[PDB]
């Protein structure tokens, strides 16, 4: 039983947006005690719908919930910058709570920026060492929300793959950095590596070969 | 009604991480669910189980098997605990209440989410006591280039280069965890392609609880 929610969403300052929440067993109804919660960057998640459309105490109206279609909606209307941040979606199967994935709200405060990538092979010195790291790194991208795939020649790469999260920078972009550790063999097993970064729909791939 | 979680902060790789959360402002034997959450750094939440007074548990059924949550009335307390720890259990840990509305002397209802949170507890799983990075150079082919800096633990670590002289243009990521429960990050720094030839470009990787401090030149090879 999976609770599926967009991975991000971005709205204007003073705009409306609706997050959603479906689960793989079926139709999200009231009995699931669907439930929504906020997470500011840097702080405890915090409730602020419980069982579809309840209020706390210390959610602002600009907040409501809904069923619709089989699933569960939060809209946020009037938004504020400070709404910014991560929300789940959470309901119960017969006593067993569910998060969702969470989504990631950007309110937008400047420009939106592809991603730059550089890439680098493993050093003479790692192979040297018998070792071998590809190093892929990300900056000024924005909104901060990125997936990064690797291919060992054309083919995907899953074992070995370690990728962080977006971070802020000085100038309110994002970076991030995905590294893929292999054996010297393996490095010299082909003739190309890349690493795929995707961000709003948009692919950006550096390639390097030994 | 605070919620305050305490606990090691360090576990070793397949022992057993044992959290507890003190409550105040209310009786643990009120009508009230006491809750497990748990975030990995930049992932998303997670729930691992929730307890009555009376003992009745339920857990997040892929961690059923090594979790075990319990009450403590005589301290006001209930606890976590998880065996056979692996990387995968580094997480900020949270404990949560929810409130359980019985109109009825003896019914469970699912009435109400949990509504008040503890600040959290974070929890890292390694099997490293404290080792140092080994740094290589990422080497130019403006220009950038770079130094790698793999496996270290405990996570602090500064770079600078030229010993600080160079002060523009030098962008340093936030480290990942790995798998294997130790931190790489790399360093990267952008200038001119016409001074690859004639200026020595050199990380500085200080790597304060090991007091480890390596010099690596970064050379246009």
């Amino acid at each position: 039983t999976v609770v599926t929610q967009e991975p991000s969403l971005t709205v204007s300052p003073g705009g409306t947006v609706t997050l959603t929440c479906a689960s793989s067993a079926g139709a999200v109804t009231s009995g699931h005690c669907p439930s929504w919660f906020q997470q500011k960057p840097g702080q405890v998640p915090r409730a602020l719908i419980y069982c579809t459309n309840n209020r706390q105490s210390w959610t602002p109206a600009r907040f409501s919930g809904s069923l619709r279609g089989g699933k569960a909606a939060l809209t946020l209307s009037g938004v504020q910058p400070d709404d910014e941040g991560d929300y789940y979606c959470l309901v119960q199967y017969s006593g067993v709570w569910v998060f969702g994935g969470g989504t990631k709200l950007t309110v937008l405060s400047q420009p939106k920026a592809a991603p730059s990538v550089t890439l680098f092979p493993p050093s003479s010195e790692e192979l040297q060492a018998n070792k071998a790291t590809l190093v892929c790194l990300i900056s000024d991208f924005y909104p901060g929300a990125v997936t990064v795939a690797w291919k060992a020649d054309s083919s995907p790469v899953k074992a070995g793959v370690e990728t962080t999260t977006p971070s802020k920078q000085s100038n309110n972009k994002y970076a991030a950095s995905s590294y893929l550790s292999l054996t010297p063999e393996q490095w010299k097993s082909h003739r190309s590596y890349s690493c795929q970064v995707t961000h709003e729909g948009s692919t950006v791939e550096k390639t390097v070969a030994p | 009604v605070q919620l305050q979680e305490s606990g090691p902060g360090l576990v070793k790789a397949t022992g057993t991480l044992s959290l507890n959360c003190a409550v105040s402002g209310a009786s643990i034997s009120s009508s009230n669910w006491w809750n497990w959450v748990r975030q990995s750094p930049g992932k998303g939440l997670e729930w691992i189980g929730e307890i009555y007074h009376s003992g009745t548990v339920t857990y997040n059924p892929s961690l059923k098997t090594r979790v075990t949550i319990s009450v403590d009335k005589s301290r006001n307390q209930f606890s976590l605990k998880l065996t056979s720890v692996t990387a995968a259990d580094t997480a900020k840990y949270y404990c949560a209440k929810r409130w359980d509305s019985s109109g009825w002397f003896s019914r469970h209802s699912y009435d109400y989410a949990v509504d008040v949170w503890g600040r959290g507890t974070t929890v890292i799983v390694s099997s490293a006591s404290t080792k140092g990075p080994s740094v290589f150079p990422l080497a130019p082919s403006t220009a950038a280039l770079g130094c790698l800096v793999k496996d270290y633990f405990p996570e602090p670590v500064t770079v600078s280069w030229n010993s600080g002289a160079l002060t523009s243009g030098v962008h340093t990521f936030p480290a990942v965890l790995q798998s294997s429960g130790l931190y790489s990050l790399s360093s990267v720094v952008t200038v001119p392609s016409s001074s690859l030839g004639t200026q020595t470009y050199i990380c500085n990787v200080n790597h304060k609880p090991s007091n480890t401090k390596v010099d690596k030149k970064v050379e246009p090879k």
